């Protein structure tokens, strides 16, 4: 069935809103789960590349594989044990890593498609049309929509400009790659990074592989790099009903500085990224991770040192707690580039009612 | 003036110069102690008989010392401190050799009205008093500082590097009537090791320790009671140069959330110099500690800086051995210890 | 543990730098507007040297005069410099026998071939040398090594492969390979005499040579005994390993931090770019070691000394350094390039990845890309240069001149094209 | 037949019939001659004439916005798959009906937007618009007490023009310079501003000093107004504080001169963010912030 309860590190006096636990190394499980799910859960547990956008694309493709592998039983119909099996997938995904908003909209789309198709049509004729529709759905809402974001941003950015970024957002990597190659401008790109994940490092590496003038920096040193900077792009995860920017770690700090130092913040987003859940502070619902990623002393992810820190459980109160997903304040960002072209974050939910 | 005259008699000049340039000497407190012992050796060994020739020679020695190392403000201040102690006793001595000198208070306005002894012994004792002052600052801080922080209040701390601030925090935790939660920003490229030792010493005394990544500062600012700075050097306008990394953003984060900012310092740490530009005063770090491999470092031009500056717009109190002062007043505390001429050496 | 004497191998890698070393010596040349010897001497002072030796023969008078002017002739210095004068151009083995005949070597001495800039603390090295000397009696010399830039695909001049112990860190084999530049040889033959004595064999090519040595009193006696050995690495180390005297050991030291010996032009270019960057944390221009230096750090890795004069509306790049008493005209682009002290620069000049030493005048409307200029040499108007184009001393290039890739110019007024006098072989001129 | 020439003919005319509504009336006249039945022959030549109009523009935004609304209405005509003749006749007629709608909207606003000016309130007015002055005149017609402060706007000396047009009514005034405009926000009850354009975000496209007014008022906590006719909406999103469509200079720095000729150059059109506007007034009800964007989403259907 799975492993539940018994967690590493202290329960903590401050910040205990979410689960801090889960299965990394495979021991005691059901022998019916599709291995492509088991691969993705093992991926997302210790992932370095993904950040909101790519997670759903992989989740869709895994689902497409499952349907292609799905053969309808002779006794039980198509809508009998499928939805239970999908619920087992999501529960295993939840155990590995808390889901994104875009993942939820995908599940909601899939559950709508199950109800749409009645058990009367032949099995091979059904799944052939289904995967074709999902492919077209992923083409429209992601790939084509992404291209629409590309060209919307293209008109907005001035010739020969300096851009500071953060994260590992798929949309922005392709944005800057488009700027360097197709448009041919003088784009100075500065990338910032945190401690838990070297997301920006990977982005800078990929930008270097394209051949871009790249500076690479950290949160600690900003009042030096800014004093240069024009437009700041932020990797969206979810924009809520109010218009608060729920995104990764070192995002809000950058957002504040940019608002203070004249030239503002811009955000690229998808029409699938918007939710209806609302909050106002970072404490509300945080994506907490185990302090195992913060054990390492600088430089790289695997170093293995006999350093200063090591104990967490036996130590009399030593909460080395880090967070992953934060909230930028409402007023600070200015532009959102989506499927429906443009709109300020003050407007926010003009897409949720438009559907 | 060169070191050609002071070579066989005074050797320790050049060993301190060597300690600065290669950074063998560490922490402003230690730099001050060395310069004190330098001036101790200068008076004890030299022969002068004349006073004005002596003072101007000391001025040139201090000028060369600050040119040898720009981040050694504690070096520059200690010399300037003794210079003024000298100058007052000379002005007192000249009044007796000639023969109201007491208008109201101890003012300024040097642009208005015009103008053997135990002077050397006073110079000796003047060094001794400076040492004892640097030896005991904590006693003068704790009587002003441990009056401002309350129970169930959360304290966020950039710069865990300061020996001064940690010892101030431990004296407050000694009081069983006072309870506080400590958040500590890591300061990745430099402070990391020091921040981890800071978190260890807080757990050693059993104080609620919370280690914070430099990204998460915003994600907590709504919950923060107070902000405390472990500064290295304090200035005329109020502002501070602190012991490395992740302070400026934290102070910017505090001001936006209107969270109070505290600073713990000494008068020897306090400087009469003015920071007209941060560009000159701040020292930059080594990018080697960020990213490995040199063939990608052709394209990876990484930026890292040690010392961090805070403008006076953020901090509100500078609790010293004397007392608590506002940034809009700290200049007077400075002029009470250093003269106007004793700036441009 | 105290009292340490050092010997510096100068007059060693001359003419390895092809267009230069004609009038002035090898080590006089500036890396960052300051002589290469000064870096080495700073390394000596940080290590803790009490007595300094130097090997000068070719252009020895200019070396001796530079030491006279140096900061170490003055009495307060921790070390005193004594120069060894030998016959013109000889191998390292010949100098070793000369020094043993004179007999000044006491206990543990230091030998450095070439000039090396490193941020690595030597106090740790001395301790581990002494700890390993106390392990067994017949132990000889110490070698330094540092980790390379992941893959040494651009590094062709130093193809040294090292076989090392995991437990004792003893070197087993040294081998040079033409591999990527000349695809001819593939094979490497290793002696199987030390198979079960070591067991934990580790073969690496991903290590940079340093040629910095801590040596015992045995070394000069061995050189006189075996006078067939000319080199100190290629034949000597291999000779020591391959049962010359049974039971004798030599060290190999691994260090994570930056340590690169200067040898070639394109290695020199990388080290210089590393110095402009913050690779060598202590060794930075702003600290000022030569005392006359007044460099100040500016954000985005831009270095400026005191008395820097610059025209308005001019753009500066990344990892750049400009000397004192320097004037620049309008419309100038300075990107990843070093310009020396007292250098006057004209107008509308685009510079990328290039090099200019002290006291150089550049004519108006000229583009210079990844190419080097020596001291007291003048560039004319309309000058276009390509990658790896090294220009010699006092070379006056006249107006309207175009030069392609790797066009080296001679410093002495022999066999290669372009000389020192006006219109350098664009119309036959030159002595 | 020309469209730029028809717009140039309005010299001594203007007022009531607004600049964009005269450009829309010029668009309808060009449409009705060369057969509006063909959607291939006509719409492409309409697009070329708008492109020629944009190329002839020196410093105007609203003409580009007014074309869009026209286009939209034309496309919406035959949305019901109606007779290709009755739908055409309704399209040609909606040209004179469009200009007649500028009258009806002004009749609506001047009775709605007089409510904001309360009993005895000192007003500081900046950026002259036909809607804001129509509020000011029809409040004097309502016999209500209000004081007025003139701002010295510098595009083509607009402050003096505004001052003279206030004199022809019977309302006490005095000249205040835009430099000293900070020293007035304590004796002024409310600040009114007429717009040249309203953003997709909710910000404003305006004259030679309006952002400066917006910020100072935000500091002084005194209200900041936008009053206009509902046709000045473009699908425009100025990302930064200094980015706008221009035919002239985006801040030029000139060389050393002695005769004194090259000097004036400064940002003649400036943007202000959404936060600075307290209230907005149009004929489309009483609405301010996201309302503008909703309108634009409703039009563009995207």
């Amino acid at each position: 069935p799975g492993i539940s309860s018994v967690i590493p590190t202290v329960l903590e006096q401050s910040f205990d809103n979410s689960s801090l636990i889960s299965v990394k190394e495979l021991l005691l499980n059901k022998d019916l789960i599709h291995p492509s799910i088991l691969l993705l859960t093992s991926h997302l547990a210790h992932y370095k590349i993904v950040g909101s956008i790519p997670r759903c694309i992989a989740m869709l493709e895994v689902f497409q594989i499952v349907i292609k592998d799905y053969q309808t039983p002779k006794g039980t119909t198509l809508s009998r044990n499928l939805t239970s099996y999908l619920s087992h997938q999501i529960d295993l995904l939840k155990k590995a890593r808390p889901l994104s908003v875009t993942m939820g909209n995908a599940i909601r789309w899939l559950k709508q498609e199950i109800s749409l198709i009645d058990p009367s049509t032949p099995d091979k004729a059904a799944k052939k049309d289904l995967c074709e529709k999902i492919g077209q759905f992923a083409k429209e809402k992601i790939e084509l929509a992404d291209q629409l974001i590309i060209d919307n941003a293209s008109t907005q950015i001035e010739e020969s400009t300096t851009i500071v970024t953060y994260g590992s957002s798929k949309v922005l990597t392709e944005l800057l790659l488009h700027n360097a190659i197709s448009l041919k401008k003088n784009i100075k790109v500065i990338v910032v990074d945190s401690r838990p994940l070297f997301e920006g490092r990977k982005m800078a590496e990929t930008l270097r592989n394209a051949g871009v003038n790249v500076m690479y920096a950290l949160i600690t040193s900003l009042d030096t790099i800014f004093n240069d900077v024009d437009y700041v792009f932020l990797g969206a995860h979810s924009i809520l009903s109010n218009g608060f920017l729920y995104s990764r770690a070192g995002t809000a700090m950058l957002a504040m500085s940019a608002k203070r130092r004249n030239i503002p913040v811009l955000v690229c987003c998808e029409s699938l990224k918007f939710s209806q859940r609302v909050q106002l502070d970072s404490v509300t619902f945080n994506e907490l991770a185990d302090p195992n990623d913060l054990v390492n002393i600088d430089y790289e992810n695997p170093v293995e040192r006999r350093g200063n820190k090591g104990a967490l459980l036996n130590q009399f109160i030593k909460e080395r707690k880090f967070e992953k997903k934060k909230l930028a304040m409402e007023n600070k960002p200015k532009g959102n580039k989506i499927g429906g072209k443009k709109g300020s974050e003050g407007e926010s939910k003009d897409a949720s009612n438009e559907e | 003036h060169p070191n050609a005259a002071t070579s066989d008699v005074n050797v320790t000049i050049d060993t301190f110069v060597a300690k600065l340039k290669r950074r063998q000497v560490q922490g402003s407190y230690a730099i001050a102690l060395e310069t004190l012992q330098l001036l101790m050796r200068f008076i004890s060994a030299a022969r002068w008989n004349h006073v004005n020739d002596l003072i101007e020679q000391i001025r040139d020695l201090g000028n060369s010392l600050e040119k040898a190392h720009p981040t050694a403000f504690s070096c520059g201040n200690v010399i300037r401190r003794i210079l003024a102690v000298l100058r007052d006793e000379v002005e007192e001595d000249t009044m007796s050799t000639t023969v109201v000198a007491e208008p109201l208070i101890s003012s300024m306005f040097n642009l208005l009205q015009k103008p053997k002894t135990d002077y050397r012994q006073v110079a000796i004792q003047g060094i001794k008093d400076l040492i004892d002052e640097i030896k005991n600052i904590d006693e003068g801080i704790q009587q002003i500082a441990i009056d401002l922080i309350h129970d169930h209040e959360i304290l966020l701390t950039p710069t865990p590097d300061s020996k001064t601030v940690l010892k101030f925090l431990i004296t407050a935790r000694e009081r069983s009537n006072r309870t506080f939660t400590v958040l500590v920003t890591e300061g990745f490229p430099n402070n990391t090791k020091n921040a981890h030792e800071f978190a260890k010493k807080l757990a050693q005394h059993n104080i609620e320790t919370l280690v914070v990544p430099d990204s998460a500062v915003f994600a907590l600012m709504s919950r923060v009671g107070k902000v405390i700075i472990g500064t290295k050097a304090v200035f005329v306008n109020g502002g501070t140069i602190s012991s490395n990394s992740g302070v400026s953003s934290v102070c910017e984060c505090a001001r936006e959330f209107r969270t109070p900012v505290f600073a713990v310092a000494g008068l020897y740490k306090l400087s009469p110099l003015y920071p007209f530009d941060v560009e000159k005063f701040v020292e930059f770090g080594g990018s080697q500690r960020i990213l490995p491999r040199m063939d990608p470092r052709k394209r990876l031009d990484t930026v890292n800086q040690i010392t961090d500056y805070v403008p006076p717009e953020n901090i509100d109190i500078y609790i010293t051995n004397v007392g608590g002062f506002n940034p809009s007043f700290i200049y007077r505390i400075a002029w009470d210890n250093y003269k106007q001429i004793d700036v441009h050496l | 543990e105290d009292r340490l004497q050092a010997v510096v191998l100068t007059d060693s890698y001359e003419t390895r730098f092809m267009p230069l070393t004609a009038v002035k010596p090898r080590c006089l040349l500036p890396l960052a507007n300051v002589p290469l010897i000064e870096y080495t001497l700073e390394f000596l002072a940080k290590a803790g040297v009490h007595e300094v030796f130097l090997i000068c023969s070719s252009h020895a008078n200019q070396i001796n005069d530079y030491i006279e002017n140096s900061k170490w002739n003055l009495p307060w210095s921790p070390f005193k410099i004594t120069t060894i004068m030998s016959p013109e151009a000889r191998c390292t083995g010949d100098v070793m026998r000369d020094l043993d005949n004179r007999g000044i070597i006491t206990g543990d001495f230091i030998l450095v071939s070439g000039d090396v800039l490193t941020n690595i603390d030597f106090s740790k090295m001395l301790e581990f040398h002494k700890k390993m000397h106390l392990q067994d009696k017949d132990h000889i010399s110490t070698m330094c090594l540092s980790k390379a830039s992941t893959y040494p695909k651009t590094r062709t001049i130093e193809p040294a492969a090292f076989v090392l112990d995991k437990s004792t860190s003893r070197c087993i084999y040294y081998q040079d390979l033409p591999l990527p530049s000349s695809r001819e040889k593939t094979s490497i033959q290793i002696d199987p005499e030390l198979l079960d004595n070591v067991d934990e064999f580790v073969i690496r090519n991903d290590l940079i040579d340093c040629r910095i040595d801590i040596c015992t009193s045995h070394v000069p006696l061995i050189f006189q005994e075996n006078f067939d050995y000319q080199s100190l690495r290629t034949d000597f180390v291999k000779g020591v390993i391959s049962s010359d005297i049974l039971g004798k050991h030599i060290y190999a030291y691994l260090t994570d931090e930056y340590a690169v010996r200067v040898e070639s032009w394109q290695t020199y270019d990388t080290i210089s770019q590393d110095f402009l960057g913050r690779w060598c944390y202590p060794l930075v221009l702003d600290s000022n070691i030569q005392d006359d230096q007044t460099y100040s750090y500016e954000s985005r890795h831009i270095y400026k000394e005191k008395d820097v004069v610059l025209a308005q509306s001019c753009k500066i790049g990344k990892c750049t350094a400009i000397g004192s008493g320097t004037k620049i005209g309008e419309g100038t682009k300075i990107e990843n390039s070093v310009i020396g002290r007292n250098c006057q620069i004209g107008e509308n000049i685009r510079i990328k990845n290039s090099f200019i030493w002290d006291d150089c005048i550049i004519g108006n409307n000229s583009i210079i890309d990844h190419s080097l200029i020596a001291s007291n040499a003048t560039l004319g108007s309309n000058v276009r240069l390509n990658d790896g184009c090294i220009i010699g001393f006092n070379v006056k290039i006249d107006d309207n001149m175009d030069l392609d890739r790797n066009t080296k110019i001679s410093a002495s007024p022999q066999d290669l094209d372009d000389q020192t006098l006006a219109v350098s072989i664009v119309g036959d001129k030159g002595v | 037949f020309n469209i730029t020439e028809t717009y140039l003919r309005f010299l001594e005319e203007d007022t009531e019939m607004t600049m964009p509504i005269a450009a829309i009336e010029a668009l309808v006249t060009l449409l009705r001659i060369k057969t509006p039945e063909t959607a291939a022959e006509m719409i492409n030549t309409i697009k070329s004439s708008t492109e020629e109009l944009i190329k002839s523009i020196p410093n105007s935004v609203s003409l580009r916005a007014g074309c869009d609304i026209f286009m939209r209405f034309v496309l919406r005509n035959l949305h019901l798959y109606g007779d290709w003749e009755n739908c055409k006749q309704h399209l040609i007629e909606n040209g004179q009906l469009f200009v007649s709608r500028a009258k009806k909207s002004r009749n609506k606003i001047a009775e709605i937007g007089v409510d904001f000016i309360a009993d005895d309130d000192i007003i500081l007015v900046h950026g002259y618009s036909r809607a804001v002055f129509s509020l000011l005149n029809h409040a004097a017609n309502k016999f209500i007490r209000f004081r007025c402060v003139v701002t010295e706007s510098r595009p083509s000396k607009q402050g003096n023009q505004l001052y003279t047009l206030l004199e022809q009514k019977g309302i006490p005034v005095t000249l205040i310079v835009d430099s000293a405009v900070g020293a007035v926000i304590d004796k002024v009850d409310k600040v009114f501003v007429g717009a040249e354009g309203v953003a997709e975000s909710g910000g404003i496209i305006n004259l030679v000093g309006t952002y400066s007014v917006g910020v100072l008022a935000h500091n002084a906590r005194k209200p900041f107004y936008v009053v206009t006719e509902s046709h000045k909406f473009v699908r425009m999103f100025p990302l930064s504080s200094d980015d706008l469509p221009m035919a002239g200079p985006p801040l030029d720095f000139t060389r050393r001169t002695d005769d004194l000729e090259d000097a004036l150059r400064g940002p003649t059109i400036d943007y202000t963010a959404q936060e600075y506007i307290t209230a907005l007034i149009t004929d489309l009800g009483v609405l301010t912030p996201s309302a503008v964007s909703e309108e634009l989403i409703k039009m563009w259907y995207d």
